[PDB]
């Protein structure tokens, strides 16, 4: 909440903050204080108790015993878990903890297409890239915190005395892990040897004292260990937070323009070294905002319609302007609530997304004479509220109304083919339609119909001219599209509030307007024509009542002509949905718009042409029927309140308004949907081969062509992350799949003109940090896919009964047989065994077409395997188990999951496998099974086991150290822990923010813990004061 | 830049003795700055405007393009490692030795071939002064032509292809302004390839000639430096080779 | 850390005593009488875009000019040895904190009135031997330096290396995202203010690399279209309050790390900078830097008041100085529009209108000054205005040298 | 562009009298064009050539690269603030007066020191026509050196330094071919210096010699023009000055 | 409009340029209608001094 309370100067009272949901603000601060971590090191064997040795240190009698800051015991992975250290408030709920490798990492690869058919044992390799598109997207998103810098404490621990490290209050667990090589116990095994090269000086944190606000300090610089694929992520939210700043001073300025200077404030703010108040977007988001909203009501007239009300509330709610009809009733009664009205007005403020035409009803059926009174009278209601409306064919259905009443006194011809002067007038909507007669008067006679030529001359010269005015703050971003940016577009003209007087309340645009058209109807219903079925007595009556409304004195016409526009330039801003509003236009038929469309993509570029759905309604926008019954009561009596100075009043009323945080809130709803955005049309334009040009860290893990269909799925996975992590209401995103193509390029909103003209506004959605962050969280799961358990490169399936070594990640020995080598056949399609009669032995189809027996060595490409596993298992697999047989399955990843075993306990893998084939099917694969020896510390006699698969590329990168408890080990693939991981920790010519990203993930670096103060300013506001 | 091109021959680190003169089986890469190209370009723009009469007598082989000759090699390009460290050119335009080899044969090959036909386009074409200095003077086309019709001895090359000479010719002289096509009159203006050149020949009424007056001055200027004109009656001992 | 600012005494005028009375004692803002981290203290607090200036003080560079003479005129310390008294005012003790009237039993000797009296720092050895509690004092007297050796606006010092922004610069200075021009001087001087800092601090490059990003934006350099790397300032419409930067991050197209070090002092000749809280801030936000680390080099001599002649270690004018590139601010944002203009920020006809807008706008602060130097003289007694003269405000010196200086900075 | 470089001067918008020759300490940059590098680099190459024998005899003092008399500053470049109005050159390469004081004594200290070596090289490379100009023609290297060895006076310099003029010479004779260290044979090609222009010299057996040939000609028309030998035979006054 | 740490409130003037309170106002009754919950709290104090 930007705004809490507003204390107005005059009145003195707290105005406290308070189809369509209230649109609420996105979760945008979120922070916790414990380390900046995703990758723990879990260690997953345990170690075989060994016998300490050296054991705590000892402080006099005391013997200090320290936990070991790095996992120890037999293999120790480096297992992904976002925020496993968090110690924070609270975490946007949506993470990723893959297992360590020794369990069924598949679970976490089920997003996209995998719900359905898919074993939960096993995740469908062919929308891997699909599918590890949004793993990582939430990995992301997990891991869009800030870091509170919590409280140091001045480390006296010897060789890192004089540090400044930090608490950890949450649980003191951390402290250890934290910080590597604080304290080292010299207890000589891999692990202890290895911190033992830690560089004092790297640890605790850099800086000294920096802007000490109080007693804390404005953002630190911690040391701690924080793998800098996380420490990127934060780095990119801080940015993302920082970048929606807005300079909490100028706030005075944005409400005091907003308002027009009707109401003025002054919020007083405490400028500190820190301080962060997102709740700007600049107005090159906020047009992919509004054209977002676009998406979402799109030809749905219900999701429109909220809009137009939400408005015709808040302008009624808060004019000076009372209609009622107690003048009027009297005025004419001798001789003889309306939501019309506002929803006519507030439908302005919105003429783009929701016109308001006339009720059908309102015309007076085109078979009727004009003899008929009840008929012609019907018509004078259809002309006095014609402007009124947002209709750009109005002035043409209206001039039609009469030209078809009297269509035998007056029969003129029309020049529209395939119509006559008899056409239903509402039938009239559409440019090209228009009647040439009307177009210009000229063409008409005065003598052969006379009427109409007055009629048509009439409305030529009477109809309001179009107008306009600003809105809003300079420093706020126009966020709208056709009109200009932050000013508006009116259908009368407007004027600054001039001194009421009898001048200015009998000059506006409708005063004429409503003059001259009763003035026209008195000729009307004095016609010798009329005559025929009204009488004399009757006719003098008709006089009577229409000059009763004409002198009647209304003050809604200089309310709609120098009071209303000051109301929708303020209202315009204080609401969290923007006015979309396309050009107005009176008469100038070829540019008067007569269709308003959303593109996904500019049509140039759009393969499978699919126009906006917008398209299949009469008017452009969602056509809001307005009873002319209605409006012209309330058009002909609106006498404002006995004692009325302007600027009090506005000036009250607009105070409530601006107490609530409406107006950043839209800001802010702002910015994430263009995240949201630059993501989703990122990940779905990624998992197409064509489309949209985005970075493809991804494009080497397998994923079939997205269709327009599957997108909005991949679509929906994007958009409903987004959502949970911000916890936001209503659409954002999801308009874009739930109809046409998910698969978006650049939106742009364009409207074309009758006179055959296209204006597009084209909106590109400023560079989403949210999205440049996971572009480098994709480019970095190539390099360091292992430690989300999946594995690059083929599995080779030759049998081998060594009673040696083994590794099946990277295995030392060369590829068994390379795929395009001698005496390798490619199993063909189907992979399909041809028992063969008599003697001879079973034989494989090959991929050359031709039969081939197999005794030999395949190379099998995953597809082919998962098309015939019943028969790989009973032909193939066996010759393979009795060394005879070499299998090459060939799948780009995989999800691997290991299993150690001791190295002393003879057992052959045959089953352990099998237990695999089993559940490969077409409809996806289970984790690929290998069988790692457990490295043993003393030489022991290992017995011998037969082992099948392994990889082709080494994919034990993601094993982290293996026996950190020992001096060494002496059997299973041993490995020391590797000071690349931590080059700032160890390295000497480490560089405070250096990383390494795309290659490979470091652990100990240098992360900016910041201290974030969140004003929430709360003013007093002074009204204008009568003069 | 200029010279040879040279590069990194310990790799990566270019310093003033980790380069080498970039040899190789093409002889070695000089670089072709901005003006030399204006030279090679200038030469075969004189060749190629003879394009008509190299098909009609099926001789030459396609137009000379310079692209042809060169190439798109970076390093460092200087004349002597040292220099060449301070002039980092990337994808610059190098003419390999051999190249620099054609690029001269091939414009001496058909140096010659042009040569010869130019020389009877012209023994036809100053045959009626095509170049006056003040104000016009026309002369009626066929009688021109059925005149020349005569005049030139049968060994010329102007008779056997007259509008296959004529089409070059008429880039040569802004004197023959060739009938348009579709209105079958003249055009006013005469394009001949060499544009600029020609308008800047012209005997301007204004002064003299600019091409006259500009270089019997640059004359003057190098004999006035050259024989040592300056120091003339000096009065002291000077060797008798200072004159 | 850094303990060895070389300073300079505010000039007289050819005034008498220095050019502040006793009322200017107790009406500091903050911290009592304490004029050690002032300045920007009357800021703290923002109402709105109105640039705060009350009667007394007719100005924004008002409350620090004041703060000049103030200070040197109890600058005994560090230029003599002696903590001496002027008018009956003196330090409480040697940390040097509030100023409160002689103490009796024991007081202080009366301070011989001199003008441009050149600090050594190493002088006063109770300096160095209680440096953490002292230390904003040489922040501050470092600016008084700035401010002394110059009579048209404070000379700081711009640089730019010649490779690209350090890792550790680049996720710092992404925290100063949506922060004006204004508070950013209020940031970086209280940063360097409080406590001793070293030289190659993080905090330190990336403010100094903070205000050298912000002269390519006040010049217009680094605009929407090119920055310096992914930092600029937007700057908002003339007749619209331009007081308004703001560090805006994009993605576009970078500029390139120069062939040499840009290492150039910069001042504003035009005594708009009185007025104008965006000069005084660009000015004292570069001024933090030259704090925790002395002077790169000395200063030229080529032109500079009378008085800043050949100073000790502050001035010279042998091979070893900078040269000083001053600019004039009307010129400056005239020529900054045209740059707007050249890659297509602005249209053709923005370009003259720009113009237009901006010099009414600094015709108001030349109506302001000329109305207040006339209402508040120089030998009534104090300097809140400092006498600049109606014969300037309008002779750009090598301006036109100073954005030549910008597109060589960034190229 | 050409001429001195201006930057707006005093306050105002850009204007034709907004701009001033931005002088100062140094002198007035002056912008280098083109061409303009074309013969400094020309010149400075022509010299970097004897790098070997600058460095035998410790004179010198290091590579001379262009790029170190110039800078780097931008502005508007004309010949006065009118028309330099046109010319908005950013980040153009100028040069200061005081730097073309010392691009120029650099050149004039640096031609006397090679002017001198270069005659030693040459009274023994002329004397041995190391140019013929039809086919080629060899003489082993042994004889021929040992045989200069005699001819060459005692006062030479090709005699105190044999491969430190060696060196030098290789690159201005494609008649000396070094042998090869890691082969230990020729080259067939000559690379020296002058690639190019020594390429466009040798006279071509198809055309005499194209810098002949196309010299004799501009001489020509530089008379033609000249003189005034058009309208040698015009009927109408003249003033003896014209001729 | 109120001024931080020790600074007299400056009421805006009428050029739109917030003066200081201890001085000589003339206050435009109508501003004195919507306005005097200030007026009492920051000129009247001032008055009575």
């Amino acid at each position: 909440n930007a705004i809490r309370s507003f204390l107005t100067a005059w009145d003195d009272i707290r105005i406290l903050s308070p189809d369509s949901a209230v649109a609420n603000g996105p979760e945008l601060i979120i922070e916790d204080t414990g380390l900046c971590t995703s990758f723990m090191l879990l260690d997953n064997i345990p170690s075989a108790h060994l016998t300490k040795e050296l054991i705590g240190f000892t402080w006099f009698m005391q013997m200090y015993q320290m936990t070991p800051p790095l996992p120890e015991g037999a293999v120790n992975r480096i297992v992904c878990m976002t925020n496993w250290a968090s110690l924070g408030d609270e975490g946007r709920g949506l993470e990723v903890r893959l297992p360590p490798p020794t369990d069924s990492s598949v679970h976490a690869y089920k997003t996209v297409l995998s719900r359905g058919y898919i074993d939960n044992a096993q995740f469908n390799p062919l929308a891997l890239r699909s599918n590890v598109l949004l793993m990582l997207l939430q990995f992301t998103l997990s891991n869009l915190k800030i870091n509170k810098s919590s409280t140091f404490t001045s480390d006296v621990t010897t060789i890192t005395s004089g540090r400044m490290i930090r608490a950890f209050e949450g649980r003191p667990e951390l402290l250890a892990l934290a910080y590597p090589g604080r304290a080292v116990l010299p207890t000589q095994t891999k692990n202890a040897q290895f911190l033992s090269t830690a560089i004092a000086d790297r640890i605790g944190r850099l800086d000294r004292a920096n802007l000490i606000g109080g007693e804390v300090s404005a953002m630190v610089e911690c040391m701690e260990l924080c793998d800098a694929l996380t420490l990127h992520i934060r780095e990119t939210y801080i940015m993302l937070l920082r970048s929606m700043h807005q300079d909490p001073t100028q706030i005075v300025q944005i409400v005091n323009e907003c308002a027009n200077n009707l109401l003025n404030s002054t919020i007083p703010i405490s400028l500190r070294p820190t301080i962060l108040c997102p709740w700007f977007a600049s107005s090159e988001d906020l047009r992919l905002q509004q054209v977002m909203h676009l998406v979402n009501i799109s030809s749905n007239t219900a999701a429109a319609l909220p809009l137009v009300e939400a408005l015709s509330t808040l302008l009624r709610s808060v004019t000076p302007l009372v209609l009622d009809p107690t003048v009027l009733t009297n005025a004419i009664t001798t001789i003889s609530d309306y939501a019309a009205f506002w929803k006519c007005i507030a439908s302005w403020a919105y003429n783009g997304l929701v016109t308001t035409v006339l009720s059908e009803d309102a015309f007076p059926d085109s078979s009727q004479s004009i003899t008929h009174l009840p008929s012609m009278w019907k018509c004078l209601f259809l002309t006095l509220a014609g402007p009124m409306t947002s209709d750009p064919h109005s002035p043409v259905k209206v001039f039609m109304a009469l030209a078809n009443l009297l269509a035998q006194p007056e029969p003129i011809a029309i020049g529209v083919p395939g119509m006559h002067q008899t056409t239903p007038a509402s039938q009239f909507s559409h440019p090209g339609v228009w009647p040439p007669g009307f177009l210009n008067p000229q063409l008409i006679n005065p003598q052969q119909a006379p009427l109409l030529r007055a009629f048509a001359e009439h409305i030529r010269a009477n109809w309001p001219q179009p107008s306009e005015f600003g809105y809003g703050s300079t420093l706020q971003g126009s966020a709208n599209l056709f009109i200009p940016s932050n000013r508006m577009v009116y259908p009368w003209p407007n004027q600054p509030l001039p001194r009421l007087t009898v001048a200015p309340t009998y000059d506006s645009a409708m005063s004429n307007w409503i003059s001259t058209t009763i003035a026209f109807f008195i000729r009307v219903v004095n016609s010798v024509n009329m005559t025929a079925t009204v009488n004399d007595l009757t006719r003098r009556t008709m006089t009577g009542v229409m000059t009763a409304m004409r002198q009647v004195k209304t003050m809604t016409p200089f309310y709609i002509q120098h009071m209303c526009p000051t109301e929708l330039s303020v209202l315009a801003s204080v609401t969290v949905t923007p006015p979309f509003q396309v050009p107005f236009t009176r008469l100038v038929q070829n540019d008067v718009i007569t269709n308003v469309l959303v593109a996904r993509v500019d049509p140039a570029q759009r393969g499978d042409a699919a126009v906006d759905i917008r398209a299949t309604h009469a008017t452009f926008a969602a056509a809001l029927p307005v009873d002319p019954a209605a409006i012209v009561v309330a058009m002909l009596c609106g006498q404002t309140e006995t004692n009325l100075i302007p600027s009090h009043h506005y000036g009250k009323a607009f105070a409530p308004l601006f107490a609530s945080n409406a107006m950043f809130t839209r800001n802010q709803r702002a910015v994430i949907t263009r995240e949201a955005f630059v993501c989703a049309r990122s990940a779905v334009a990624q998992c197409q081969d064509a489309g949209f040009l985005v970075p493809r860290p991804l494009d080497a893990l397998r994923q079939f062509d997205v269709t327009s269909a599957a997108a909005a799925e991949i679509m929906h996975a994007v958009n409903d992350a987004f959502k949970t992590a911000f916890d936001l209401d209503g659409a954002l995103l999801d308009g874009l799949a739930l109809y046409g193509d998910p698969r978006i390029a650049d939106l742009s909103a364009a409207y074309l003109q009758y006179g055959g003209n296209v204006v597009r506004e084209h909106v590109p959605p400023g560079p989403s940090h949210i999205h440049r962050a996971l572009q480098q969280v994709e480019s970095t799961f190539m390099a360091e896919m292992n430690l989300f358990n999946v594995a690059r490169g083929n599995l080779y399936l030759v049998q081998t009964a060594t009673n040696g070594n083994w590794s099946p990640m990277a295995p030392v020995a060369a590829p068994p047989f390379v795929r395009g080598g001698p005496n390798v056949r490619v199993v063909g399609r189907f992979g399909t065994i041809v028992p063969r009669p008599n003697g001879l032995e079973p034989q494989l189809i090959d991929d050359g077409n031709v039969p081939r027996d197999i005794a030999g060595d395949w190379v099998y490409p995953s597809d082919v395997l998962q098309v015939s596993v019943a028969v790989f298992r009973d032909y193939v697999w066996p010759m393979v188990k009795a060394g005879r047989t070499r299998v090459l399955v060939e799948l780009g990843h995989y999800v691997y999951t290991l299993h150690y075993y001791d190295p002393q306990i003879s057992l052959d893998e045959a089953p352990i496998l099998e237990e695999w084939l089993s559940k490969i099917n077409p409809a996806g694969i289970p984790p690929v099974p290998f069988c790692i020896p457990i490295p043993q510390v003393y030489p022991c006699i290992t017995a011998r086991r037969v082992h099948y698969a392994f990889t082709s590329e080494n994919n034990n990168d993601s094993l982290f150290s293996t026996n950190a408890a020992s001096i060494d080990t002496a059997f299973g693939e041993n490995a020391a822990v590797s000071p690349l991981r931590w080059p700032g920790l160890v390295d000497p010519n480490y560089r405070v923010g250096t990383n390494d990203l795309p290659n490979r993930i470091t652990l100990y670096n240098s992360l900016y813990r910041y201290n974030f103060t969140y004003p929430t300013l709360d003013g007093i506001m002074y009204v204008r004061s009568a003069t | 830049p200029t010279g040879k091109l040279w590069r990194p021959v310990g790799t990566s680190v270019a310093t003033i003795d980790s380069l080498a003169i970039v040899s190789d089986r093409f002889g070695q890469y000089s670089f072709v700055n901005e003006g030399m190209r204006e030279t090679f370009s200038k030469a075969l723009f004189d060749i190629n405007m003879w394009q008509p009469l190299f098909q009609a007598t099926k001789t030459g082989c396609g137009p000379i393009v310079l692209s042809s000759f060169t190439t798109t090699t970076s390093g460092y390009v200087g004349a002597t490692a040292g220099d060449a460290l301070d002039n980092p050119v990337t994808n610059g335009v190098f003419i390999s030795t051999v190249q620099i080899m054609n690029l001269q044969r091939t414009i001496a090959a058909r140096m010659r071939d042009v040569a010869l036909w130019q020389k009877h386009l012209d023994t036809a074409m100053t045959m009626l002064t095509p170049d006056i200095s003040a104000g016009s003077a026309s002369c009626n086309w066929k009688s021109l032509l059925a005149f020349a019709k005569d005049i030139l001895p049968l060994d010329n090359l102007c008779l056997t292809y007259p509008n296959e000479f004529y089409n070059v010719a008429i880039h040569r002289y802004p004197a023959l302004k060739p009938g348009n096509p579709d209105t079958k009159l003249p055009d006013a203006q005469a394009h001949p390839l060499g544009e600029v050149a020609g308008a800047f020949n012209a005997a301007t009424s204004e002064v003299g000639s600019l091409v006259g007056s500009s270089s019997t001055l640059s004359q003057a200027i190098s004999t006035m430096a050259g024989k040592d004109l300056d120091l003339i009656e000096a009065d002291t001992p000077l060797p008798v080779s200072v004159f | 850390a850094q303990r060895q600012f070389f300073g300079l005494t505010y000039n007289f005028y050819g005034q008498p005593a220095p050019l502040f009375d006793l009322n200017d004692l107790q009406e500091l803002a903050g911290c009592y009488a304490r004029p050690w981290t002032s300045r920007f203290s009357h800021l703290a607090i923002s109402t709105g875009s109105l640039p705060v200036w009350s009667a007394r003080y007719p100005s924004v560079a008002s409350r620090n000019i004041v703060v000049n003479t103030l200070l040197g005129a109890h600058l005994n310390p560090f230029a003599g040895g002696q903590i001496t008294s002027h008018q009956g005012i003196t330090w409480r003790d040697p940390v040097l904190s509030s100023l409160a009237p002689v103490p009796a039993i024991q007081p202080p000797p009366v301070w011989a009135v001199a003008e441009n009296v050149l600090l050594d720092s190493n002088n006063y050895p109770t300096y160095v031997l209680n440096l953490s509690s002292m230390w904003p004092i040489n922040q501050d007297v470092h600016i008084m330096t700035m401010w002394a050796l110059s009579d048209q606006g404070p000379i700081y010092h711009l640089e730019v290396p010649v490779d690209p922004m350090p890792a550790a610069t680049t996720a710092a200075l992404m925290a100063y995202t949506g922060v004006p021009i204004a508070h950013l001087a209020q940031t970086a001087y209280r940063f360097a203010g409080q406590l001793p800092q070293s030289p190659d601090s993080t905090m330190v490059s990336t403010i100094r690399w903070l205000s050298a990003i912000w002269f390519g934006s006040l010049t217009g350099r680094l605009n929407r279209s090119r920055t310096c790397n992914g930092f600029y300032f937007e700057f908002a419409k003339p007749a619209l309050n331009p007081d308004q930067a703001v560090l805006k991050w994009n993605d576009g197209a970078r500029a390139a790390p120069p062939a040499a070090a840009q290492s150039s002092y910069i001042r504003c000749i035009s005594p708009h900078w009185q007025h104008q809280i965006v000069e005084v801030a660009g000015a004292l936000m570069s001024q933090s830097v030259t704090a925790v680390t002395g002077l790169p080099a000395l200063i030229d001599e080529a032109t500079l008041p009378a008085w800043s002649q050949g100073v000790a270690n502050l001035t010279g004018n042998g091979q070893g100085v900078v040269p000083c590139l001053d600019y004039n601010p009307v010129p400056m944002a005239a020529a900054r529009h045209l740059q707007w203009r050249q890659d297509g920020l602005i249209t053709a006809a923005q370009e003259a209108q720009l113009n237009n807008d901006y010099t009414a706008y600094a015709l108001t602060i030349e109506r302001h000054l000329t109305a207040m130097l006339v209402a508040n003289p120089i030998a009534a007694g104090r300097m809140p205005i400092q006498p600049f003269n109606a014969a300037d405000f309008g002779q750009a010196g090598q301006t036109a040298a100073a954005v030549a200086l910008a597109q060589a900075m960034f190229v």
